[PDB]
Formats: C-alpha cells, structure tokens, sequence
C-alpha cells in the first residue's frame, strides 16, 4: 500500500517508506517482490537522506529472489548501516554472498592481481579481515588458520 | 579438524565427476564392440554341415537331435536362431565335429 | 427350477417400473410367487410391494416346505454316500440345487454348482450348469459373472459340435447384445432365426422375430434388407400372423412415410412399457427418425422443405426444429437454407468422419494408459 | 438401393454422376487394433493392479 | 501415430515384467 | 455487456448512470467505441447506406464520418460503404509448413533412435 | 457397576496392545534410526509416520473413562528417553502404569489436567537435543488433543501445547539440523501440526501473524536443507491467501520455490489444484484446465474425497468456460451423486442453446454456487452460451433472417443481432456474410478440413507425448536392474579336463 | 495404505449421450403429430 | 562467522553427493548388464567347439557308483556317475545324457514314453461316457 506514494517529489515521504521497508519487510515481500525497484531512483536522486539506507532494503528484498549479485552491489553501496547488526538470521546470509564472492575473486586475483585487477570494495576486503578478527577473537583457531587460506593471502 | 572436511570432500566431487563421463564412454563403447562379437559367431556355420533332426528340448537353449547318421545326441544350440521356428520334426544343420545346433 | 424363471423378473420390472402399472403385477407375481417354494427373492420387492403381513404365515408354511426339501436333502446325503454311484449328493443336488438355486438365493446356489461342475466328467451336465449360472447373472445382471461362463461356456462347445448349445447359446449372447445397446451385433447374433426354438423364455417364437426385426431395421443397411428379411419364408410366415409389425416394416421399405410415424409411435410406445428395452426405447426412435431422414433425404438434392410435411409427416416447424437439432447433431448430412423455403443436401467423404472416431479412441485410450500409467509406480 | 450412385434434380431432373473411394482400407485397420490394445490394457490390470 | 501408440504400451508392459522381477526378489533374497 | 455484442444496451447504460456523474469514465468509454466499431466497421458488410452503421454509433453526418471513412476506407460514396475484401494473398504456403514442419520430423527422430 | 466392569476394562488393554506396537516401535526405531546412524532417502518412519497419523485420526472418539487414552498421557509423558540404561527402564515404564490404569485410578485427562502432562521436558533426564523423539513426543501428545478437536476450553491446551512445540520448532528452525533429519523429519511434523494449527485459527483465531512467521519459516527454508519445506510451506501458506487472494498470485507466478521437484504424490497433487484455481480465477483457462487434470490424476484409492469433490466441479467449470464438456457422473458415487445433482443440471443448461434458461438454473442454486465459492465464476458464462448458440445455428442453418435468431434465441432485440455475430467475425467463430441490407445471414459450405494442416497438427501435439510416455516407461524401467554379480564364463575344473581330454585326444 | 492426507474435508453412458441430446426435447412425443393432423 | 559460514558448505555438497552417487550406482550396474551379456556372447564360440554329449538308457544300477546303460546302434557299458547326481535319483528304465570322452554320466533327461500309453495310442478305443449311452441303464 505504500507502494502508491511514489510519485511525490518531497523526499521525506520516500524516507517514510524506506521507514516502512526494513522492519516489516517480510509480509509485503510478497506484494512488492518484482513489481517496483525504485530504489536506485532515491539511491541516486540528490535528494539524500535516503542513499546510505536506500541499498539496505533492496539488499533485504532481493534476497529471497535470489539475486545475490544485485543484493551483493547493493551490499557494498549499503554504507555503514549495513553491516552494523550481525545479531540476526541475516549476517549469515550476507558473508555467504560477500566472502565467498571475495575468495572466488582472490582465485582469479591468485591468477592474474596485476592487470585489469577488480575494484574490491574495501568493505569487500573489509568484512573479511573484520570477521577474521571474529575468527582470532571467538577463540577459534582451527578456523582462523583456514580462512587466511581460503583469502588467498 | 574441521578444515580438511570441506576440501578433502569437494575432492571427490572432482573425483566423482569423472565416473559418469566413463561410464557414458563405455555405455557406447560396449555396442560398438559387441555387434562386432555379434556377428563373429557364426564362424562354425560356414560349409561342412551335417543334416540331422530336430526331437525335442531339456530345458531353455539345450536340446536332443536325431541325426541321419541314425544315433541320438544330446546337443547344444546357437543362440540367434529364432526358436519358434522349431517343434514339430525340424530338419536341423549340426557341426561336422562338435555335433551342436547350427 | 429356472425354465420360467424370466417371466419372474419381468414381471419385477412390470411391478417396479410403470408407476401407474402396479396392480395385475402384485396380482401374478403374487400368484407365482408364493407358490412353488419361493421365499427368497421377494423380500426386497415386497418392500416395494405393499405392506403384506398376512404373508408371515406364507411364509412360515414355505420355509417348512424349503426345510423340507432340505432336510430331504439331508436324508440323501447319506445313503448317497453309503454306496457310491458317482458322487451321489451332488447327483442328488446336481438336480436339487437348482432347485435350490429357485427357491434359495445365488450362494448355495453358486457353492453346489461350482462344487457339482467337478463332478460330471463329461460336459453334457457342465454345459447345463453354465447356462444356469448365465441365467441367474442374467437375474442379478452379473455383468462380471456373464463374461466368466460366456468363455467358459463356449470353451467347451468345440469338442462336439453341439449345435443346441451353441445356437441356444446364441440365443444368450443375443439377449445380451440386445441388453446392451449393440444393435449390429445384436441382429448377428439373431442372424438365424431357423434353428433358434420354441423357447422357455422366449416362448413365442413370434415375439423373438419381433425382437430381430426391431433390431434389424437399424442394425442393417439396404442391401441386407432388400435380400435377407424381404425373401425369408421363415421369416416371412411368421410376420403373415402380425399386422403391424409387417406393416411397420413394410412402410420403411415402401417409403410409406407418414404411417411409419403413427406405428413408430405405436412400436416405441410399447417399447417405453416393456422391460429390456425401457432402457434405450429414446435411443432406439432417435435412431429410426435419423435413419428414415437419411433415406429420404440422401435422394434428391434441391428437395423443399414444405414437400415433406403432407408427403413425409406433418408439421412444418416441427421438421425445422427436428432437422435443425440433427444438423446441430453433426450428422445427417444436408445443409438448410432458411428464408427461401428450399433444403440442400452435400455428400461428404469418408475422411473427417472415419477420422473423428479415430481421435476419440486414441484420446481414449490414452486417458487410459496414462492413468494406468500414474497408477503403477506409485 | 445403392446399386446405381448419383442425385436426381426436382426441377429438371438433371443426374449428376459421380464417384470415388476416397479410403476404406486404412482407418479402419488402424482403428481396431486400438480396440484390440484396449482390451490388453484390462487385461494389464488382471496382472499388474491386483498383483502389486 | 500408431506406432509411436503401441511402442509405449510395450514399454509399460516390460516395466510390469520388471517390477514382479522386483516385488517377489526383495522379499525373497532378503 | 462489453464482452459480448451487447452494443445499444451500452448506451443505455449510456442513459443510466445512476450513482454519480462518471463523465470523465464514460468518455474514455465513448472512445473505446470509436476505436471499436472504427476496427469492425472493416467486416464482411456488404454494403450500407448512410443510415444504418452511420447511426449505430454517434455520428450522422458531420465530417467525423470523414474522419473515419478517409482513415480507414469505407469510402464516402453514392450512399455506398464500399465493401472491399480480398482474403487471398496469406494462404498456400507448403514452404512455412516445411520449414516448421521439417523442423518437427527432426524433433521426432531425436527422440525416437537416440537414447537420453 | 457390571456394565462398567464387564465393558470397561477392554476398552484399555487392547489400545495399550497397538500402543506397546505402534509408537513403541516408532519410538524405538525413529529415536535410533533418525537421530541413531540415518534415516535414508527412503526412510521408514516418515509413512510409518503416516500410519501413526491416520490411524490415530480414527483411534480416538470417546471422553476416555477408564484412562484408555487418558491414562496413556501420565505413562508416555514421564520418558527420558536418553539411552538404554535409561530406556531400559523406561521399558518397565510402559508397564508399570498399566498397573495403576488396571489397580488403580491414574489421571483423567478430561479437558482440565493437561498442563501438569507437558511440563515433563523438564521431568527425569528428558532434553531436546533428541527432537527425533522429543518432535515426535511432542506431536504424539500434541496430536489427540486437537483429533477430536472438541472445543471446550482445550484451546488454549492445545495452544500452549503448540508453544513446546514452537519451542522444540524453533530449536529445529536454528540449533544443528543437519545430517540427523531434524529439519527434514520436522518437516512433516512441521506440516501436520500446521494443519490443526491451521484448523484452530480457522475455528476462532485470526489468520495473519502466522503469515509472517510463515514468512520466516519459508526464509530459513531453501537455505540450510532444500526439501520439504520448499513443498508444504506453499499451500499452507496459500490456503487462506487464496480466500484473501487479490495479487499475491503473481507472487506465486515469480516464485522460485513453485517446484520442490518432489512432494511426496500428495502435496504435489494438491499443490497443482491449489495453483490451478490461481489461473482459473485470474482468467489464465486453458492452462489451468491440464494443471486441473494432473492435479486430479494424482489422488488415492481412498472413499473420503470431498477435495476430489471440489476438483471434479472446478475441473470442468473451466472447460464449460472453454466451450468443451465430457461426461462429469461416469464415475458418480453416494458421496458425488447429491454434490453433482444441482451442478450437472447446470452444464446441462449450458448444454443448450438456451438463454434465460442459465437464469432458471442461477435463480434455481445462485446460493448453492455462493456456498461453493465460485459464483463470480458462475456470473460470466453467457458469453459461452451465446458462443453456443451462434455457433449451434450457424452451424447448422445456411440462409436465415436475423429476424429469426434473435426470437429463437429470446434475444429480445433483432438490431443487436447483427452485432453479436460481428463479434462473433472478430471472434471468428463464423465466417461467412451477413446480408445486413436485406436482413438474411448466408453461410457458405466450407467443407474438406481433411486438406490442412490441422489434423497434423492434432497429431503432432500426441506424436511427442506419446514418445514421452514411452520414454518414461523407458526411465521408469531402471529400478529392478540388481543382483547381476558373476558371470562365470563356462567353469575353471571343467576347462582343465577339457585341456586334459583335449591333450589326450590330440595324443591319440 | 490408501490414506489421503485430508486438508478440505457401461449402462450409463451411452444412456447418458441420449441424454446429452435429448435431455428435455420431446419426452412424451406421442400425441404431437395427432394434434399436428390438424393444424399441418 | 566461521560456524554460520564454514558449516554452510558441508550441507550443501553433501546433497551433490547423495544423488550423483545414486546416479552412478545406477549407471555401473546399467553397464554391468550388458557386460556380462558381451563376455556371455564371446564365451558361446568357444562353448560350441565342444564335442557332442551321447544319450543312452538306464537299465539298472549296481555297486559302487555304477549303472548299466545301453546305446540306440550300439552296446551295453558300465560306467561310473558324475558327482552332482543320487543313485536313488537314478531309475531303471530312464534316458540319460552321457559325456562320450570317458563316458561319464552328465544329467538325466526327460521320461521315456510308458508303452502302454504307445500300446493305446495305437489302438485308439473310441473314448465314451455315460452322456452317450442309449437307453442301457439296468445293464448300466
């Protein structure tokens, strides 16, 4: 229903929706899951107070889609409040998408860094080195003397 | 550990995945050699070829001759003749030597 | 006892059917029905008969009668055995549980048949049991039963020939093709009409040739009609007794059209009121209207519509309607025109029709192989 | 009577005179061995859906 | 239309004589 | 009454309209006809005056019957709607047929000998 | 006091005889062979399982004097259930209560004592970790509280009941459901608990939060394990959102999960009906009546079959809105003869030609298509019916007024007559012209279908799937193929006497 | 065996076909053509 | 992340695993069938370069693993048994199949025809009953 108000050129509505899609974003996940994606619009619109949340909510909406690219772009352009809660069922959901992106990156930047190298995002290398700090500081070493095989580095 | 458990693991997925392409080779390979077998039988059915009879069978591909040289043999068949072409008093080919249905 | 044991149950329908016709068959039912030991069979058609109360005592006298039979029964199965002649009991009941068969119901009926049918090495018994068993399938109409000792019985006529049990079976599967709507194997079945007999259950010979007849004006074309039922002498002789009947055949022949109405009329009148084909007496009219249209109007090409009323029948809308359903039927091959007063007839080949029943079985049988098919492997 | 195949005009009485076969031997033959298999297919349930 | 209707009959026909081949071995073996 | 034929009872309802104006609705319903009956005035008419399918719909004669007899054809004429219709050239095509056709047989013959 | 004490006391051994057999053995075989070594692909308490659901929806009927029920509830609750020297004596245990059902009174489980019969997670060593038995041992006392359903009080017990069993369900939904089929058994007693719990909130509850922790439950499907929940979380969650339907059915068009690719012969089965009425009430027709068919084809030989009463109506409704019709009644039964009556009289209005008799048949049982839900549906056949009509007369008429048609049709109205049949030209159901000065409609004979490409083309969609079905009785065929160990050639003894006969006679 | 999971709840034929055409046309076609003697 | 990360793989290519090796378990056994049918066909050529088995009849047995068996054309000879086959098997008056390098008993074969059957098959009696009897009951 709050699809409707997409046509209001005062931005603060677009900020009451984007109010409205993140904690109830699973019961109209049916109703808006393909219809509209006007989040790039708002996302690019310099009428921001909307871009640094607006890739947030298309990174929750496109998930059950799929779309781990789309949500993986948009989880790199997401910004800080992103990645700032891991207390869900959904920071399993994104270092699946993001660290296995990234290691399957590193076997190509294994094969060939140097030349036509990828724009790694530095939240991209960042989560990874965060979570390795995860990894020394949860104790488990068994594990923190994997990933830093499966980095490449 | 708990990290050897998935490479050592993806390792017979690489392992794996030969199986089925070399079954798929001799699921071929197999046809085209076997109608090479197929065919190679019938060495023993060239010229010399006694005449006898045909009495009747034991069991599944196994069976009793007459032959006109006047004594009875218990016989072995050839697997491609078609076995409803027989029954009544069949006039039946044998091997000069090995004395078996031809 | 089952020789007249057909008259029962069309006298069954007779009661149960004609709502209106309930009174002679309450009367002669009646009149058979507690007399000669039958017990059995009337329970459920003394619920659809009236109340009857005076009748327990009817039946306390008859099943004293049917104790007494049985407990003879009981008397022979013992010197019966004593000395054996050849298996004496059911010597004794190979006779008696037909009997039985009449005055009890089907199971110890079915027990000392399929129990006696081991007895008779030879058979000229085995045969007799089988068309027993046929007729008691044709009482309950078996339809599962009747397929059984069908095969069974006609198994056993090759050896010897046997001609009064394979034409007198014939006469089984006639009235069973008839029973059923297959009218073209029906007539086949009632080709001969010569060695056919002064029946038990047909016994007018009259009203089986009534039976042929009225099965054979649709079952065969022209050509069949123009030899086979027109020269018969045995065939001839025998509608020389009937009036209607041979004029009823006489005026489809002789393009008598309009009478053929009025003992159409007459003909499925009776056939609405007559048991075994009560069941089909709409498909049956259906059938001649369509037949006789076709033989009429696969004549002429330009022929009108108002020809047909004073010539053919009466009623100018009610041949519109009637043509008009026909058309819409997808048979009758002619096309109408309207607001000229004028009916035009095609010829059509053999191709689309032949293929339509074509496509019909084949998605048929594939709704059939396919449903089998999700039925095996779970 | 079928002996002769034609029509026959009411206005002027004109006969036109045709004929053709178009196919008989084919439909038919092909029709009743369907008949045929149906009758297998009952007989398929006599050792396949009481058996298992 | 024919051949392509029976070939699959002969198919589920085999496929009968398979699964007696199945039901009365796995009972039977054990 | 828009699905089927139903055309004159339309403005009927065209003369009711019961709850309240719905004229900015009836407007567009007005040329959803005109498109409409501008696309099946092309049928198999075989000729009309200027009375019938001039009245059917709104226009008797102003130079809207101008509009769509010079849009489409259906010429102004002698009192005449000119029927043409050809239905001729599209037909007769074995080609089409055996292209798609010839595509087919091959589909068949993919799963008939080779095994899968 | 002889009544009681001579009917009575059977009423309990012969239930503890199946109960000693039934959950005894699926309780010993499901605790040790699905949280014990696996339960396979093929597992065996999944329909045992299935057993031990429908024969305990026909076990249970009366309030359970006696304890007969009532007393299994105090025996089959104190269970820890850890290993055999702890099971060992819970053997004993399914003993020693028969000693206070037979001896003494136990506990009447009769709509009040049920809270102090759930507690027991916490009595005597019973844990969680086991949710093959605790899941199991949740649903076997979660399962006859809601059999009879017999609201009176019982639904909160059955309620808080279902909050252990969310307890146990949500430690399945984020605690180590792998490799044991804890998400994978669960399932199915996810679903059938979602089916009382379903019925429940259909009783007297609201419907919509159970929604969205649906939605949650179908966000941790796909992900950790790939079956099941992929299948039964689609209709239970369709199944009141088709009687709330508006859009979401496009949800269901786009979803990913549409296939699980297996759904066990019977979600699957229903699953193509529930998806079938979608395109049959959004409009989508020939498409749905094939999902309508194969949704029907896929259903058992068992009587009770009001939901094959409903596909039987709605798989046909569809085809009278496509203009064909088979016989509906050649398989009518007491139980589809009076639910056929009123709706075969209705095809057979369609049947015909006529037109206010559609009216004599929506008058006549308007309501009773109210009460099957599909009255809307109902509504919008005359379009069909007058397709019947122009098609019946055009068909069989040649050259006939339009002053006729429209009386014979009741039309009322001979000046829409000619545009009925233009639609029926922009249809094209008819082709031929209709003489509109003079007033007659001709037809031409448009004869010879026999030289097109059409009946081909009947062919070619049946050439293709009769090859198909073939080829799946050829797939199909590659299950008994086993036990083909040796292939001995002729002997090894037998060839060294024909080496040594051999040599002999080539010595002579 | 035979369970359905419960989550809601020839003689005849070609009979039927005269049904399918003649389901109420005609029934007691009888006395129409003796009344159509007078009017056709 | 490790547990919610590295655990995640170890559920999923197990399901790779479970069915890909069904799939090969069906498709070695899908060649192992037809194997045995390739070495079962190669071995029959050199099967049927074996010499003929003579048939003879069994008169009676005697002592230590011995029996009596005459030939069509020819004479009576002693021989000894095979190993697969009882003396109580063995009956007088019964064809057998016969090895002829050392004439050592291979298998029994089917019955000799009972001459009496011969004796009335030659005779054939027309075969009555009591359905074809005329009017005879008190002789009956």
């Amino acid at each position: 229903g709050i699809i409707s108000l997409l046509d209001e050129d005062e931005p603060q509505l677009k900020e009451f929706a984007l109010h409205k899609l993140n904690a109830v974003v699973n019961d109209f996940w049916a109703e808006i899951s393909e219809s509209v994606d006007k989040i790039e619009v708002l996302y690019e619109d310099e009428g921001f107070r909307s871009r640094q949340f607006a890739a947030l909510v298309a990174s929750k909406v496109f998930y059950h889609l799929g779309a781990f690219e789309e949500s993986l772009n948009y989880a790199l352009g997401a910004g800080d409040l992103f990645n700032v809660n891991d207390n869900s069922e959904y920071v399993e959901t994104i270092i699946a998408k993001c660290i296995d992106h990234y290691t399957k990156q590193c076997v190509e930047n294994a094969d060939l860094p140097e030349g036509e190298k990828k724009p790694i995002d530095q939240r991209l290398e960042g989560i990874v080195n965060k979570m390795f700090q995860r990894c020394l500081d949860d104790h488990k070493y068994k594990q923190a003397i994997g990933i830093a095989l499966e980095t490449r580095r | 550990d708990l990290y050897s458990r998935y490479k050592k693991l993806q390792q017979e997925l690489e392992f794996l995945e030969v199986q089925e392409e070399y079954i798929k080779d001799e699921q071929k390979n197999l046809k085209k050699e076997f109608l090479h077998a197929q065919e190679e039988v019938k060495r023993i059915q060239s010229i010399p070829l006694v005449i006898g009879q045909f009495l009747e069978a034991v069991d599944q591909n196994t069976a009793i001759v007459g032959s006109t040289t006047g004594s009875n043999y218990y016989v072995r068949i050839l697997s491609t003749i078609d076995r409803e072409l027989l029954k009544p008093n069949a006039s039946v080919a044998l091997h000069k030597h090995s004395n078996a249905l031809v | 006892p089952k020789n007249p044991d057909l008259r029962i149950a069309q006298l069954r329908f007779l009661l149960s059917l004609p709502e209106h016709r309930g009174d002679a068959a309450v009367r002669d039912e009646l009149m058979a029905a507690v007399r000669d030991n039958n017990m059995a069979p009337y329970y459920e058609a003394l619920c659809k008969s009236l109340d009857w109360q005076i009748d327990v005592d009817l039946l306390n006298k008859m099943k004293k009668a049917n104790e007494d039979e049985l407990k003879r029964l009981d008397e022979e199965l013992e010197d019966a055995e004593k000395n054996l002649g050849e298996s004496e009991i059911r010597d004794a009941m190979m006779a008696k549980a037909e009997y039985l068969c009449r005055i009890g119901d089907k199971e110890g009926a079915l027990t000392a048949f399929r129990k006696t049918y081991d007895k008779t090495v030879a058979l000229g018994h085995r045969l007799d049991i089988v068309f027993y068993l046929l007729r008691i399938g044709l009482f309950y109409m078996d339809n599962d039963l009747i397929t059984r000792n069908t095969e069974k019985a006609k198994s056993l006529i090759e050896e010897g020939g046997d001609w009064d049990r394979r034409n007198r079976l014939k006469v089984y599967q006639g009235l069973y093709c008839v029973a059923i709507r297959d009218f073209k194997q029906a007539a086949e079945l009632f080709l001969d009409t010569v060695s056919t007999f002064t029946s038990y259950e047909l016994m007018d010979y009259k009203t089986f040739v009534t039976y042929t007849v009225y099965v054979s004006m649709i079952a065969l074309e022209r050509p069949d009609l123009r030899e086979k039922v027109i020269k018969g002498a045995e065939i001839l002789e025998v509608l020389h007794s009937l009036p209607a009947v041979r004029q009823y055949l006489f005026s489809l022949y002789e393009c008598r059209y309009s009478v053929f109405f009025q003992s159409l009329a007459v003909v499925e009148q009776e056939m609405k009121k007559d048991w075994l084909f009560a069941p089909h007496y709409r498909y049956y009219v259906r059938e001649m209207r369509i037949h006789a249209y076709s033989q009429l109007l696969e004549s002429y090409r330009s022929l009108t519509l108002g020809y047909m009323a004073e010539a053919f029948g009466v009623g100018v809308e009610f041949i519109d309607q009637e043509l008009s359903r026909f058309i819409a039927a997808g048979r009758l091959h002619c096309k109408i025109d309207k607001v000229n007063e004028i009916v035009e007839t095609n010829r059509p080949d053999s191709k689309n029709w032949q293929y339509q029943e074509t496509i019909k079985k084949g998605d048929l049988l594939l709704n059939r192989v396919q449903k089998l098919s999700r039925v095996i492997n779970m | 009577d079928k002996k002769f195949h034609g029509i026959l005009d009411q206005g002027e009485g004109v006969l036109i005179i045709f004929d053709e076969p178009p196919v008989d031997k084919t439909y038919e033959a092909a029709l009743e061995t369907i008949q045929n298999m149906s009758k297998v297919v009952d007989s398929l349930y006599n050792k396949a859906k009481k058996l298992t | 239309y024919l051949a392509s209707l029976i070939r699959s009959v002969v198919a589920l026909h085999n496929l009968i004589n398979n699964k007696i081949a199945n039901r009365d071995a796995e009972k039977k073996e054990g | 009454y828009l699905m089927e034929g139903s055309y004159n009872k339309v403005f009927l309802a065209k003369g009711n309209i019961p709850a309240e104006s719905y004229t900015f609705f009836i407007d567009i319903l007005l040329d959803t006809i005109r498109d409409e009956i501008a696309g099946c005035i092309e049928k198999a008419y075989e000729k009309i005056l200027f009375t019938e399918a001039t009245r059917i719909l709104f226009f008797n004669t102003p130079k809207k019957m101008t509009d769509y007899a010079k849009k489409r054809g259906w010429v102004l004429g002698p009192n005449n709607y000119y029927s043409f219709a050809s239905q001729q050239q599209k037909p007769e095509d074995t080609t089409i047929p055996s292209t798609e056709l010839a595509k087919q047989v091959i589909e068949y013959a993919r799963q008939l000998e080779m095994i899968v | 006091p002889p009544g009681g004490g001579e009917q009575e006391p059977p009423p309990p051994p012969a239930p503890q005889d199946v109960e000693m057999k039934e959950e005894a053995a699926t309780g010993g075989g499901s605790t040790g062979e699905a949280d014990g070594k696996t339960a396979a692909a093929a597992a065996e308490h999944s329909q045992r399982e299935l057993d031990t659901v429908t024969l305990e929806d026909i076990k249970e009927h009366v309030k359970q004097l006696e304890k007969a029920v009532s007393g299994k509830e105090p025996r089959f609750v104190l269970r820890a259930l850890r290993m055999l020297p702890s099971t060992s004596r819970r053997l004993n245990h399914y003993v020693l209560y028969k000693a206070v059902q037979g001896f003494f009174t136990s506990n009447n489980a009769t709509r009040d004592f049920l809270l102090p019969f759930l507690e027991e997670p916490m009595d005597t060593e019973a844990d969680l970790q086991f949710r093959p038995r605790t899941g199991k041992a949740a649903s076997t006392p979660l399962l006859p509280e809601v059999e009879a359903y017999l609201q009176l009080l019982v639904v909160i017990f059955m309620m808080n009941s279902k909050r252990y069993k969310e307890a146990q369900k949500i430690s399945d939904d984020l605690m180590q459901k792998i490799s044991t089929q804890n998400r994978r058994a669960l399932d199915l007693v996810a679903a059938k608990c979602y089916y009382y719990h379903a019925r429940v909130y259909e009783f007297l509850d609201k419907l919509d939060v159970v929604r969205s922790f649906l939605h949650a439950r179908l966000r941790t499907a796909t992900l950790r394990h790939d079956a099941d929940g992929q299948a039964t979380l689609l209709n239970l969650l369709l199944r009141n959102y088709l009687h709330y339907s508006l859009y979401d059915q496009a949800e269901k068009l786009v979803s990913k999960s549409v296939f699980p690719e297996q759904a066990n012969n019977n979600e699957w089965a229903r699953y193509l009906y529930y998806t079938g009425r979608i395109k049959a009430i959004q409009l989508e027709y020939s498409e749905a009546r094939r999902t309508m068919t194969n949704a029907l084809r896929k259903a058992p030989q068992h009587t009770a079959v009001g939901f094959k009463q409903t596909v039987h109506k709605l798989l046909i409704v569809v085809e009278l809105l496509l203009g064909e019709i088979p016989d509906r009644l050649q398989f009518r039964q007491p139980s589809l003869k009076r639910s056929l009556m009123p709706y075969f009289l209705l095809t057979q209005a369609v049947r015909t030609g006529n037109l206010a008799k559609f009216n004599q048949v929506l008058d006549q049982f308007g309501e009773k298509f109210q009460a099957d839900g599909t009255y809307t549906l109902i509504i919008r056949l005359r379009h069909n019916v007058i397709k019947t009509g122009v098609r019946m007369i055009s068909l069989s008429y040649s050259r006939i007024s339009l002053a006729d048609i429209a009386q014979k049709l009741q039309l009322d109205s001979p000046e829409d007559a000619e545009f009925i049949v233009a639609k029926a030209i922009r249809d094209g159901v008819i082709e031929a012209s209709i003489n509109h000065e003079k007033g007659y409609v001709q037809s031409k004979e448009m004869i010879d279908i026999y030289s097109t490409r059409e009946p081909q083309l009947a062919f070619h969609q049946r050439i293709s799937f009769c090859l198909d079905i073939h080829n799946m009785s050829v797939k199909a065929m590659r299950f008994p193929p086993k036990s083909y160990n040796k292939d001995l050639e002729s002997a090894e003894e037998r060839r060294e006497r024909e080496q040594q006969d051999l040599e002999f006679a080539k010595e002579m | 065996m035979s369970e359905k999971k419960q989550p809601v709840d020839e003689d005849n034929w070609d009979d039927d076909n005269v049904e399918d055409d003649f389901s109420n046309q005609l029934r007691a076609e009888l006395e129409k053509h003796g009344y159509k003697m007078e009017t056709s | 992340g490790l547990r919610q990360y590295y655990l995640s793989k170890i559920e999923e290519l197990q399901l790779i695993v479970n069915d890909k090796s069904q799939n090969l378990r069906r498709l070695q056994a899908q060649r192992n069938e037809l194997n045995a049918k390739v070495r079962l066909l190669r071995e029959e050529l050199q099967l049927l370069q074996e010499q003929g088995s003579y048939v003879g009849e069994v008169v009676r047995a005697m002592d230590k693993k011995k029996v009596l068996v005459k030939v069509h054309p020819e004479g009576k000879f002693v021989v000894d048994v095979d190993k697969n086959i009882d003396i109580n098997d063995v009956t007088p008056n019964c064809r057998v199949a016969l090895r002829n390098d050392s004439y050592t008993l291979h298998k029994i074969l089917p019955n000799k025809v009972d001459p009496l059957v011969s004796l009335m098959m030659v005779e054939k009696v027309p075969d009555s009953t009591y359905e074809m009897i005329g009017g005879l009951d008190k002789q009956i």
